[PDB]
Parts: C-alpha cells; sequence; structure tokens
C-alpha cells in the first residue's frame, strides 16, 4: 500500500482527526470515513514527558512525522479536523494545536479545508467536582 | 521588459525553485584569455568619508561602455580562439542571480552556429540598477514622480557611474594589463578581462569581466554605489544618524530590500576576480532631490568576504548556467530571449527572429 | 592541587631528542621544550641556548619571563 | 511492543459522490485489503463518508458536511449514497447570538425513498427596517407559530422528492425561504437553516438508483 | 451593609435561579450571580496563519471562528482577573469593558 | 580501559557513570562500562517531579544509571537522561 | 603608514572577517587600524564604545581580571603581543586573522534565556546579540588563557595562542569552543 | 522536527521584555523571503538591523 496512483501530483485527502487536548495532543489521521486511521502518533509519542505531551514543540515533532508518513502514503492534502477535549468536559484544546498545524504546513502536507469539530452537550450528565472543588 | 511577440517560440520554462535546487561542483576558475583596458589607482584617502564628514557625489564626464557580446568585437575576436558561450559580466550576473529578480530582464541568446552569444539588446532596461525589487513594498509611485521604480533605477545607475569614477584617482596614470580599452581620458577608466571556464557538461565559457579600480596594497577593486533616496519611504533604516555600531546592519537593511541588484554586484566581482570588493553609501542631499547626492561612506570589503555575507551559492550559480546553456546550445539558431516575468518569479526561453 | 615535576637534571636523553625533535619544532618556547621533553623549563632555556648555538633554532623573543626560539628561518 | 507494516495491505478506493454532485470522485481511501485473512468490506461499504460540499459539489460552500454511506463499492470505487448533511460548528454557532429568538424545528420524516430521515433546523430573528430595539423578539405565541410552519414545510418537502432530491433542494435551503415568506406577513425571519440531518432508516434496495445516483 | 448592591448580578423578577460551576474551577455559583463570557475566536489563530494560509491550497474559504460561552466562579474570576477589584464608586458601574 | 570492545556509548544507551565531582550546572560524570568517558547531566532533563532536595548523608562518589541522549564521539560530551526513564531501573 | 596602518608587529590587512552577524563588531583594518591597542583607557563610557573598541584592543582589556592581574595592561599587551608570536610559529597565518577567526567559531548562534513552565526547567530558544556573540567569544577565550597557565610551565601567552588557534578553527582544545556549544545546547533543548 | 538555519535580519526591536526587561523582543523578518516576518527574542542588547542566525523559526519566541 503506497499511494493510490501517485504519492505527489494529486490531492488525495486525509482527514486530520487531531484530538488536541490537555496533557496530550493526538495527531491521528484517518481515511475519509474515519474508520481506518493512519499514523497513531500522540503529542507524547515523541516526547513521553507526562507534562509536555500537549506542549507545542512536542506536537510539532508529532504532527510532522504524521505529515511525513501521510505524504509518504499518497495522502498529500489534509482537511483540518482540530478537535478539543469535547463533550461535557473542559472542551478546550492544548497548546500543541497552533504550532503543530504550522509544523505540518512547514512539513508540506497541503490543507484544503478548515472546519471545527468540537462536541458540546445540551448540558448533559454531571461534572466531576463537588460543591467546593479546588478552592481559591 | 518587452512585449512577447507572437513569433517568439517559447522553449522551456525555468522556475526559480527549479533553479534553486541545481548544483554544479568542481568548476574551474577563469583562465584569463585576454585582459584589455585601463584602470586608475584608488584614492585611499577616500576612506576619510564617514558619518559626520561626507563627500558630494561628483558626476565624472567619461564615456561608459556596457557593450553586448555581438557588439563587443574582442569577444567576437576571441570567438574564434576559445569558447562556445560568449557573454558579459552584467549578463551572467543576471543569469546567476536570476532567482532573486522580480522586475523583468531579457537576454538575447543569439545562437550562431555552435556558439551561444549571450547578447543584450542595446538600450533596454537591462543595464539599469533596479531599486527595491524584493522589498515588502517596492516604491509604488508613478513614473512622473522621482520615487518611481524607474526614476530611482535611473538614479542609482546615475549614482554608480558617477561614483565608480570619482573614487578612482581620476588624473593619475592607469594600470593597463596588456591592451588599452578597445572601445576607443574620454573613456571611463575601466579594464575588461576575458576569462575561460570549463562548465562540466563541456562548455568552454568566455565572458566579458571588468575591474572598477586597482589599489596600492596592488589590489584589484570592484566598486559599486548604494543609493539612499528617502529611507522613510524606502522602508529601510535611516542611514546618516548612527551607521557605526550597526554598521554592517545598515548594510544588512538593504540586502532583503535589494536582493537581485547587490548579488549581481557580487557575481561581477567574482567573474572578474577583484582583490577588494568595495561599496559606497551614497545618499541624496535632501530626500526629495534625486540629483544632488552625497557619499556617506566608501566601505571596503573583500569579494570572498562579501560573498560570504549576503546570499550566494556558486554550484547553484554554475548549475543555473549549466542548465540555460544546455537548453540554448541544443535549440534553434539565431536570437533568443531568456525573459523574466515582471510579476512572477520564473524565467522562460523564447525563440525570437533576428529582426528583433 | 597540582603536583608536577620535570626532570630537574640537565638531561642528554632529552637534549639529544631536542636536537632530533627540532624539525617538529617551530614554536620553541622552553615550556614547550619542557613539555615535549622532561627537561625542567629552567634547564630547557640553557639547552635551547645550546641549540641556538648550533644555529638550528633562532630567538624570536627574549623576555625576562620567557624566551621563544624558532627553527630555521621560516621552517 | 508490537508494530506492523499494514501499508503493504491497504487498497485504494475511489470515494464517489453521486452524479448529482459535479465532483463524483471525492477522494481515495487506503482501505485494508478486503480478503479472507483480512475482511474489511464492512469497513468499506459500511463506510459513512462525512465530507463537506466543497469536495462534493465543486464549491458553492465549504461548510455543510454531508455524511455519505457507501451503498455499493464497485471495483475500487466507493459509490456513496447520501446519509446526512450538516451546517458545521463554525457556520452553526455563528448564527447563534443573544437578544434574538432562536427558533428550532426537529422533524423525523420518511423520504419518498425507503429512508427515514431526521431533520433538525435553526431559525433566528432580524432587527427590522426601522427597529430601535436592541433585541429582536416577539410574543411566545409567534415563537410557537413560526416553529409550526417550520416543521410543516420540512416534513412536506422530504416526504416528497426522494432522498437525492432532498439533497437537491436544501443547499440554498428550498425549505428555508418559504418559512420566511409565509411568515413575512407576521415576521420576515432572518434565519431558517436546517442543520441536523440524521438518516434513521437505510435499506439497500436502491442499487439501481445508486447507479442512477452515480454514472 | 451591602458591600455590593446587585451582589454580583441581580435576581430581581426571579425568586430563584439555576446554579453553575466554574469553567476553570468547578465551583458552584448561580447563573445570574456569576461572570459569564462569550468568546468569538479563530480556530486558525495568528501563530499558525502565517504558515497555514500559505499551505492552505484549494482554500478560498474564509477563516473559521470558534464560539465559546465561558462562565466563571467569582473566586477564580478575581484571582485570574477575569474581574478584579475596582473602587466602590466604580462598583456601581454595570459596564463591561469592550472587546 | 574497559572490557567492552566498543569505545563509546550509543544513542539511548543506559550507562553506569561515576559521579566524580559536582560541577556548575551538574556533574562531569565518567562512564565505567565504557572506560572513563565523561558525560553530563542537568540543567535540562534528569528529574521528573518536584520535592526540592538532593542529599542528606550522600557525600561523593555515586553512580548514576543514566540514558545517553546526546553523545559526542569526536568532541567528548555525553548528554544523559533520567527524566525519560520509566523502565530503566 | 598613511596609506595603511598595520598591527605593531603584524598586519591589520589580510584579515578574513568571515561571520554573518559579526560584521563591524570585528574590525582591525576597517577603521580600527592600530599598531597599539589603547583608545583612551576607558571603554564603558557608552554602550556605543563597545563596538568602537576593536576585538584586538578588548582582548588586552578582557584579560586583566583576577585582582592581582587587574590594573596591569602593560603586562597584558606584552603577553598579548607575545601570544601573537606564539600563534604564527604554530600557524604561519596572520595572528590577528587567527584571533579574528577565533572570535568567529567562539561566537554562539542561538542561546537560551530563563523561563518558567509548570515548576519545571525550560529555557527559551533565543538569539544573542552579535555584540554579545563577540562578548561571549572573547570572555571564553580570556578564561582558558590564565587558567591553563596558572599551574603550568606555559605562560598565559602560550595558553592564549593555543586558545586562539583552537578557536580560529574549532578544535575543542580551546576553552571557547567547548563552552560555546553548551550555551548553544539549551536552545534546541528545553521546550 | 528538523529544519536548516535561517538568517533573519532584524527589522525592528519590538521591546526589551522579560522579568527584568532584558529579553529583547525583535521583529526578525526572514531576510530571504520578504513576506515572511517572524518575531523572536534576544537575550542580549541589540541595536537593530543585525542578521540574527536563527537555527529555527519553530518554538516561537514571543512575549514574556
Amino acid at each position: 500500500s503506497l499511494g493510490p496512483q501517485v504519492a505527489e501530483g494529486e490531492n488525495v485527502f486525509g482527514v486530520c482527526h487531531i484530538f488536541a487536548s490537555f496533557n496530550d495532543t493526538f495527531v491521528h489521521v484517518t481515511d475519509l470515513s474515519g474508520k481506518e486511521t493512519i499514523c497513531r502518533v500522540t503529542g507524547g509519542m515523541k516526547v513521553k514527558a507526562d507534562r509536555d505531551e500537549s506542549s507545542p514543540y512536542a506536537a510539532m515533532l508529532a504532527a510532522q512525522d504524521v505529515a511525513q508518513r501521510c505524504k509518504e502514503l499518497g495522502i498529500t492534502a489534509l482537511h483540518i479536523k482540530l478537535r478539543a477535549t469535547g463533550g461535557n468536559r473542559t472542551k478546550t484544546p492544548g497548546p500543541g494545536a497552533q504550532s503543530a498545524l504550522r509544523a505540518l504546513a512547514r512539513s508540506g502536507m497541503k490543507i484544503g479545508r478548515i472546519e471545527d469539530v468540537t462536541p458540546i452537550p445540551s448540558d448533559s450528565t454531571r461534572r466531576k467536582g463537588g460543591r467546593r472543588g479546588r478552592r481559591l | 521588459s518587452v512585449t512577447v511577440r507572437p513569433d517568439w517560440v517559447t522553449i522551456e520554462e525555468m522556475d526559480f525553485p527549479r533553479l534553486s535546487k541545481l548544483t554544479l561542483p568542481g568548476v574551474k576558475e577563469g583562465e584569463d584569455v585576454l585582459c584589455c583596458g585601463a584602470v586608475e589607482y584608488y584614492d585611499k584617502s577616500y576612506d576619510r568619508v564617514n558619518v559626520k564628514n561626507e563627500k558630494p557625489l561628483q558626476r565624472i564626464d567619461r564615456i561608459f561602455h556596457t557593450v553586448t557580446t555581438t557588439d563587443d568585437p574582442v569577444i567576437r575576436k576571441l570567438s574564434k580562439t576559445e569558447g562556445n558561450v560568449y557573454a558579459t559580466d552584467a549578463i551572467l550576473a543576471t543569469i546567476m542571480c536570476c532567482t532573486r529578480s522580480n522586475y523583468s530582464w531579457d537576454i538575447v541568446i543569439e545562437k550562431i552556429g555552435n556558439k551561444l552569444f549571450f547578447d543584450k539588446r542595446d538600450n533596454t532596461e537591462f543595464d539599469l540598477l533596479t531599486v527595491n525589487e524584493t522589498s515588502v513594498e517596492p516604491p509604488q509611485d508613478d513614473g512622473n514622480s522621482l520615487n518611481s521604480p524607474r526614476n530611482l533605477a535611473l538614479e542609482a545607475t546615475f549614482i554608480n557611474h558617477n561614483f565608480s569614477q570619482q573614487v578612482l584617482k581620476s588624473n593619475e596614470p592607469r594600470y593597463k594589463f596588456d591592451e588599452p580599452n578597445p572601445f576607443i581620458g574620454e573613456v571611463a577608466s575601466v579594464a575588461y578581462r576575458y576569462r575561460k571556464w570549463d562548465l562540466n557538461n563541456g562548455i568552454t565559457l568566455i565572458a566579458r569581466c571588468e575591474h572598477d579600480a586597482v589599489m596600492q596594497g596592488t589590489q584589484f577593486l570592484t566598486i559599486k554605489a548604494l543609493n539612499e533616496w528617502d529611507s522613510k519611504l524606502a522602508n529601510g533604516v535611516e542611514w546618516r544618524r548612527k551607521l557605526d555600531t550597526q554598521r554592517g546592519a545598515v548594510l544588512a537593511n538593504e540586502l532583503r530590500n535589494n536582493a537581485c541588484k547587490l548579488a549581481k554586484w557580487t557575481v561581477q566581482a567574482l567573474l572578474a576576480g577583484s582583490d577588494q570588493l568595495k561599496f559606497g553609501y551614497v545618499s541624496r542631499a535632501s530626500v526629495r532631490d534625486s540629483s544632488k547626492h552625497v557619499i556617506l561612506e566608501t566601505q571596503q570589503y573583500k569579494p570572498n568576504e562579501f560573498a560570504t555575507q549576503i546570499n550566494l551559492n556558486m554550484d547553484n550559480a554554475w548549475g543555473i548556467l549549466r542548465c540555460i546553456i544546455d537548453i540554448c546550445m541544443n535549440q534553434k539558431d539565431g536570437k533568443y530571449l531568456i525573459m523574466k516575468d515582471p510579476n512572477k518569479p520564473m524565467i522562460r526561453l523564447y525563440d525570437i527572429p533576428d529582426n528583433t | 592541587r597540582d603536583k608536577l615535576n620535570n626532570l630537574v637534571l640537565f638531561d642528554k636523553a632529552t637534549y639529544d631528542k631536542l636536537c632530533k625533535e627540532v624539525p617538529n619544532y617551530k614554536l620553541i618556547t622552553p615550556a614547550v621544550v619542557s613539555e615535549r621533553l622532561k627537561i625542567r623549563g629552567s634547564l630547557a632555556r640553557a639547552a635551547l641556548q645550546e641549540l641556538l648555538s648550533k644555529g638550528l633554532i633562532k630567538l624570536v623573543s627574549k623576555h625576562r619571563a620567557q624566551v621563544i626560539y624558532t627553527r630555521n628561518t621560516k621552517g | 511492543k508490537k508494530v506492523v507494516d499494514p501499508f503493504s495491505k491497504k487498497d485504494w478506493y475511489d470515494v464517489k459522490a453521486p452524479a448529482m454532485f459535479n465532483i463524483r470522485n471525492i477522494g481515495k481511501t487506503l482501505v485494508t485489503r478486503t480478503q479472507g485473512t483480512k475482511i474489511a468490506s464492512d469497513g468499506l461499504k459500511g463506510r459513512v463518508f462525512e465530507v463537506s460540499l466543497a469536495d462534493l459539489q465543486n464549491d458553492e460552500v465549504a461548510f455543510r458536511k454531508f455524511k455519505l454511506i457507501t451503498e455499493d463499492v464497485q471495483g475500487k470505487n466507493c459509490l456513496t449514497n447520501f446519509h446526512g448533511m450538516d451546517l458545521t460548528r463554525d457556520k452553526m454557532c455563528s448564527m447563534v447570538k443573544k437578544w434574538q429568538t432562536m427558533i428550532e424545528a426537529h422533524v423525523d420524516v420518511k423520504t419518498t425513498d425507503g429512508y427515514l430521515l431526521h431533520l433538525f433546523c435553526v431559525g433566528f430573528t432580524k432587527k427590522c427596517n426601522n427597529q430601535i430595539r436592541k433585541t429582536s423578539y416577539a410574543q411566545h405565541q409567534q415563537v410557537r407559530q413560526i416553529r409550526k410552519k417550520m416543521m410543516e414545510i420540512m416534513t412536506r418537502e422530504v416526504q416528497t422528492n426522494d432522498l437525492k432530491e432532498v439533497v437537491n433542494k436544501l443547499i440554498p435551503d428550498s425549505i428555508g425561504k418559504d418559512i420566511e415568506k409565509a411568515c413575512q406577513s407576521i415576521y420576515p425571519l432572518h434565519d431558517v437553516f436546517v442543520r441536523k440531518v440524521k438518516m434513521l432508516k437505510k435499506p439497500k434496495f436502491e442499487l439501481g438508483k445508486l447507479m442512477e445516483l452515480h454514472g | 451593609t451591602k458591600k455590593r448592591r446587585n451582589n454580583g448580578r441581580a435576581k430581581k423578577g426571579r425568586g430563584h435561579v439555576q446554579p453553575i460551576r466554574c469553567t476553570n474551577c468547578a465551583c458552584c455559583v448561580p447563573k445570574d450571580k456569576a461572570i459569564k463570557k462569550f468568546v468569538i475566536r479563530n480556530i486558525v489563530e495568528a501563530a499558525a496563519v502565517r504558515d497555514i494560509s500559505e499551505v492552505s491550497v484549494f482554500d478560498a474559504y474564509v477563516l473559521p471562528k470558534l464560539y465559546v460561552k465561558l462562565h466563571y466562579c467569582v473566586s477564580c474570576a478575581i484571582h485570574s482577573k477575569v474581574v478584579r477589584n475596582r473602587s466602590r464608586e466604580a462598583r456601581k458601574d454595570r459596564t463591561p469593558p469592550p472587546r | 580501559c574497559r572490557f567492552y570492545q566498543h569505545k563509546f556509548p550509543e544513542v539511548e544507551d543506559v550507562v553506569m557513570v561515576n559521579v566524580r565531582s559536582i560541577a556548575e550546572m551538574g556533574a562531569y560524570v565518567s562512564l565505567l562500562e565504557y572506560n572513563n568517558i565523561e558525560g553530563m547531566i542537568l540543567l535540562s532533563e534528569l528529574s521528573r517531579r518536584r520535592i526540592r532536595s538532593i542529599n542528606k548523608l550522600i557525600r561523593i562518589g555515586r553512580n548514576e544509571c543514566v540514558v545517553v541522549i546526546r553523545v559526542d564521539k569526536e568532541k567528548g560530551y555525553i548528554d544523559l537522561s533520567k527524566r525519560r526513564v520509566s523502565p530503566e531501573e | 603608514t598613511p596609506d595603511i596602518k598595520l598591527f605593531g608587529k603584524w598586519s591589520t590587512d589580510d584579515v578574513q572577517i568571515n561571520d554573518i552577524s559579526l560584521q563591524d563588531y570585528i574590525a582591525v583594518k576597517e577603521k580600527y587600524a592600530k599598531y597599539l591597542p589603547h583608545s583612551a583607557g576607558r571603554y564603558a563610557a557608552k554602550r556605543f564604545r563597545k563596538a568602537q573598541c576593536p576585538i584586538v584592543e578588548r582582548l588586552t582589556n578582557s584579560m586583566m581580571m583576577h585582582g592581582r592581574n587587574n590594573g596591569k595592561k602593560l603586562m597584558t599587551v606584552r603577553i598579548v603581543k607575545h601570544a601573537f608570536e606564539i600563534i604564527h610559529l604554530l600557524t604561519g597565518e596572520n595572528p590577528l586573522q587567527v584571533l579574528v577567526n577565533a572570535i568567529i567559531n567562539s561566537g554562539p548562534r542561538e542561546d537560551s534565556t530563563r523561563i518558567g513552565r509548570a515548576g519545571t526547567v525550560r529555557r527559551q530558544a533565543v538569539d544573542v546579540s552579535p555584540l554579545r556573540r563577540v562578548n561571549q567569544a572573547i570572555w571564553l577565550l580570556c578564561t582558558g588563557a590564565r587558567e591553563a597557565a596558572f599551574r603550568n610551565i606555559k605562560t598565559i601567552a602560550e595558553c592564549l595562542a593555543d586558545e586562539l588557534i583552537n578557536a580560529a578553527k574549532g578544535s575543542s582544545n580551546s576553552y571557547a569552543i567547548k563552552k560555546k556549544d553548551e550555551l548553544e545546547r539549551v536552545a534546541k533543548s528545553n521546550r | 522536527r528538523v529544519q536548516p538555519i535561517k538568517l533573519a535580519r532584524v527589522t525592528k526591536v519590538l521591546g526589551r521584555t522579560g522579568s527584568q526587561g532584558q529579553c529583547t523582543q525583535v521583529r526578525v523578518e526572514f531576510m530571504d523571503d520578504t513576506s515572511r516576518s517572524i518575531i523572536r527574542n534576544v537575550k542580549g542588547p541589540v541595536r537593530e538591523g543585525d542578521v540574527l542566525t536563527l537555527l529555527e523559526s519553530e518554538r516561537e519566541a514571543r512575549r514574556l
């Protein structure tokens, strides 16, 4: 399984599915349906630091190696799917979201399209924490 | 630069990243086939021109020759002796520093037999000194205004011709190598050097190469002039105020803004082989007066030191020249154009008639 | 800290080597001689004066702290 | 501990939008080689392709993510069928704003095809021609009534006009303007936008129609 | 005395309201007694757009926006300076600073 | 010298160094599996968590099971790791 | 002499100033053509007076540290002009130009400034000034000279010439090559 | 991951910042591509223009 007809000269699209979160930034590109991911590379795959796994510099290491193997495997363009934590949670991406997309732009993976993929409830199920929480 | 005529057969595009990746290592130096002309000594007391004691730019009434290959008889004299590609220093610098150009340039590659006469058409916008091509914003004023792209290019070419003969010891005897200047006190004190290069891909290169000056160390000089017209409008730094603890940085604040012109000035020194490649800080008297000019500093560098600084590779520069020759030597005879697009960073080979 | 001693004897084995290490010698200070040999550094001076007297080496500095010699005129 | 080279085992499948999209071949997916030692036809023809219209139509928009079930893969070509179109988050939460009446309409409506669809909508109010009110509201009576017409026209046009013609109405919101126009005697309604299309039932009997969708 | 008149934000015309957590501390505060905040922000923020927009090919589509409605508890609004200590004459002001 | 035929450690080489003397940023620690070859530690990355103490009776002469990040086979600088160490007990 | 002024026993000419950032912070022949390195006996009158002082004169300045050696430039310029002699007999090159190359390979490219991140040590990848790049070149050159002479038969001039030659071409035997790289290590390092 | 050395000249000092006001904010325009303009910091004192040898444009040196 190399590229489909060529590994450069066409924009055969992969979809980013970048689950940018706190304490990791997953750069995890799938097929266009989603079922078949390529490049299981976390932001702490490159730097297993357990406090720097969502950090910008480690995600630049993470996204470009994905961006390397994407253009290796004939996927030459990316629909940006930059995901936060999502759901009934903090739903905020980590710091490894700005630099890593900048990194794969510098790596050479094309971007045709940008769209938001963060899920938010209708105030569904209860949140972690009691009444006080971390008191400040 | 010129209207692309319908009888101009476009041959082959050469994009600038395409010309950025070419390499040609192991290129032999210019073996001097003939050295003709006369250059005066350098006034070494012109180093007493600095940030608080300037020098007004002196128009030197001398005949300047930028004579193309098919009109240079001594290139055509050495057409029989050695070579199959015949050029000048201004032509090859425009070829080697093609990738830094934004404004359009055209060079006729007049293929006559198994020869590539790299010709420039006489009186074109090719021998001028284009001002702020590669800036963030070039001077966008209209041609009537003095702050236009042309009137500054006419100014810089007017500055550098007046400057390079001013810095010469203009009334002291001339350092003639073998021959006098074959295009004639009346002439500009300039000396041509015709050199031989094997271009590996078997191209014996003969080109016109010239030294601006000689200087008693005897050191060959190539001397150009940097213009300052209105640096508030030129989007650079104002020179006159400090110029000293930055000093190479005020030099650096023109390099991105003028990338093609100064790198061509590097190649013309490297094609000639000078001993000290000098440059002159020349500003206007007042910022909206493009005739009165004052020299701020005549700054001296070595050619290999100046080629170290700015932006240059020669394996690329020979590899670009290896590419263009191997196209043109294999195409039709007669006049060509290798022409830069005014708005796009690429150059294309045309096949024009000899009537153009 | 440091505890070093050269041979503080006038040493033929060093000096015959010094007469035969002399084409490697071009920067010839007595400290270089005291480190290329085990001659003292004091006695390197007098040995190089003998090697100066041979004319193989040549003074290029003579300061009260340290002299410098140089083997034949340019190399 | 364990890695493989599965990129010696994937096959490329040309993801086909229907021929009511001027770009049919959306893209290609390296789907793992469907075989006896490695069955991947369910991750081939069960593939729902969530693609925005920009690579589907050729570009009116670059939002509106269509979901595309692949009713048949026909010789390395994922000939997809429509599943569900969207109005995705940046386009979706742009119109959501304070000091307006956010108007909504969820319907569950059978196509003229065998497909049950859900269609959820959104609607908003305007600051009108001479309005000096900062906000834009009305009585809750008008708020209920606009939702009733919004559900009505949405159930109507999807009960008619079988699945691909539902696709061929709603990109400039064929249901959209008439809810504004019929209410314009009451409220001219600056927004009607159907946003959540969920295919509730999906029988494969339209393989000839899949060849009518495509080709 | 009443150190605040509206006590964070008034509850007039409402006998009782629903509470909310902090978006960064999960501390229980009422809805109309807390500090709310809308955020309209690019998903393509200016650190990446100098390289994304150049590699954004086949992309004549405009920059997308993220829409986040934040809600703080007062304790983590003040120490983080979402709100902060103003003078009591300024405490009369119902005015949000502009964006 | 050493009983290893190889002269130097390699990349991610878990090595046993000798803490000779503590220096400015760290300690120029010398390997003993490979002969006497000097390596370095902190400023950058040796520790993982923050409890802010180093020694009570631990005088000198220790040995550190550290993992080579960078090795300069020509220049002579061996950068060492323990922050990366989850399994290298 | 009015045509060109050289060094006291060498030549300010034939000096190859070959760095990118260090232009006009390194000059010996451009405006600073000096047989005798001494300007006025002060060099901290202005921030400008750093680039006014050439690298050949600041070397005579940045050597006299170590309070018993402070207030002694006449001992220094002796040992400094001794050190040029020890260069040429080891090199043959212009010992100013060796010193001029010694500033080049001892000047850093990117260094690090301190920053905080989650209690853990990270440092910001920053450039330093080409003024500082010279000042990080000279001070590391001045450190290995007196130190290696301090318990050795070699004087400071023999250690400084070895300090310049191994930093004129980076041999990692001069102190300045070895300590520049640790400064440049942290930039590609933390965060 | 890895990228070659970029010579970005100073266009403008953007300030002297940091805890002590000593980390020199600097607009280093890329000097090779005139549209690219990156912003980095300098540890030492800089007067403008001087070509800063950026080993990277990654790990973006910004306000502090």
